[PDB]
């Protein structure tokens, strides 16, 4: 009946330090819609993030995607912070250049 | 564009 | 090649918290073109396209309504639907709808479809033949005893087939530079050592439009069905996506795997090998 987020972080194009690119968080297969989502950076939120406008999958399961503008910076740490009903702690996916 | 005909469930 | 024009729209109740939430997007393939918020400050159908901005007031007027429309149809059926299935005021229920059509390269009728659902079930659907309805339980048959006597499959075919083509021929036609394009993938495999013995394969797509995909990961010809990790297709946020597979093989053995990538870009089926 409810249906637990499926969260990918990954970056737009390949990441190179110093050159501007974009940091999404992808959430997919969940249900209900209510969500909250965060990108984080070196723990703290990134307070200009932007969000997709809520579609779903043949499942009816839904999906967004949340981004921001960011200059990776390979001693920043970058992760997403996803909170749902399916979920007794907001969970934390990191990102990693490899996903 | 967008359909027009509404029939409640 | 073929070419589809859909409409989602999902409406959630807010038990003693306001009107619904309702949110609508309409897509030509997998290019969002228009969307209406319940919760944002224009309250119209807003472009989210850069070729449906040249339409004028009167379509954006029209499709203002005709949203406006369907969102107080959905608010009638949440409490509708919530006493078929004889549930509580208290909880928070969601209504989705998705309709549209399907063309050929030709410009020519393929399907049209329309499917609802409530609470991310199965309610009740058109059949191909856009004349009779399926409905999933015996709460929905009630719908679709009230559409069949009041002749909407009639009406919604009109559309389906008639309407709806005829806008999605004008759109593919404003849009021809950006929406008539197929960006195939570009691929490449990475190796990532879990221990001195065991490493992890993956295999890589990237930039290709539209997001049908098919990765397979092959052992000496026999296909790993399983013992292999494959994440959704994601969106790029730029018009293109990305997917990845892979597997862990043993070290020394990364020879004997083989990746395998289809899209409709590529003329024929790469291979990969590590």
């Amino acid at each position: 009946i409810q249906r637990t987020p499926k969260i990918q972080v990954y970056s737009r194009h390949p990441a190179e330090n110093g050159k501007s690119n974009f940091l999404n968080c992808y959430v997919s297969g969940f249900h209900p819609s209510d969500i909250e989502v965060d990108l984080l950076k070196n723990g703290e939120r990134i307070e200009k993030v932007e969000h997709s406008d809520l579609s779903f999958s043949k499942d009816w399961s839904f999906y967004l995607l949340y981004y921001t503008e960011f200059t990776p910076t390979e001693k920043d740490e970058y992760a997403c912070r996803v909170n749902h009903v399916t979920l007794s702690q907001p969970k934390i996916v990191k990102w990693d250049r490899d996903m | 564009a967008l359909h027009g005909g509404w029939t409640t469930k | 090649g073929s070419h589809s024009m859909r409409y989602f729209f999902t409406s959630v109740s807010r038990p003693g918290r306001g009107e619904p939430r309702f949110i609508a997007v309409g897509y030509v393939d997998d290019t969002q073109f228009v969307r209406f918020d319940s919760d944002a400050a224009s309250q119209r159908m807003e472009p989210r396209a850069p070729w449906i901005e040249q339409e004028g007031p009167e379509y954006w007027d029209q499709e203002t309504r005709n949203v406006k429309a369907q969102s107080q149809t959905d608010r009638v059926d949440l409490g509708t639907l919530r006493g078929y299935y004889n549930q509580s005021e208290a909880g928070s229920h969601t209504i989705q709808i998705m309709y549209g059509c399907d063309v050929g390269s030709d410009g020519r009728f393929l399907r049209g479809y329309r499917q609802d659902a409530y609470d991310g079930k199965d309610y009740i659907a058109l059949n191909e033949d856009l004349r009779s309805w399926t409905a999933a339980d015996m709460a929905a048959q009630i719908t679709k005893r009230k559409w069949e006597a009041a002749h909407e499959a009639e009406q919604l075919r009109a559309y389906l087939d008639g309407t709806c083509v005829e806008w999605l021929r004008r759109y593919l036609e404003n849009g021809k530079e950006t929406l008539q394009r197929t960006d195939p993938p570009k691929t490449h495999m990475t190796h990532h050592p879990i221990s001195d013995h065991e490493a992890t394969l993956r295999c890589w797509a990237l930039g290709f439009y539209p997001a049908e995909i098919t990765l397979t990961w092959q052992r000496d010809g026999e296909d790993q069905t399983q013992d292999t990790e494959l994440v959704e297709t994601r969106p790029a946020g730029d018009g293109t996506f990305q997917k990845w597979a892979a597997v862990v093989v043993p070290s020394g053995e990364e020879q004997r795997y083989t990746c395998h990538v289809q899209h409709e870009g590529l003329p024929k089926p790469l291979t990969l090998r590590w």
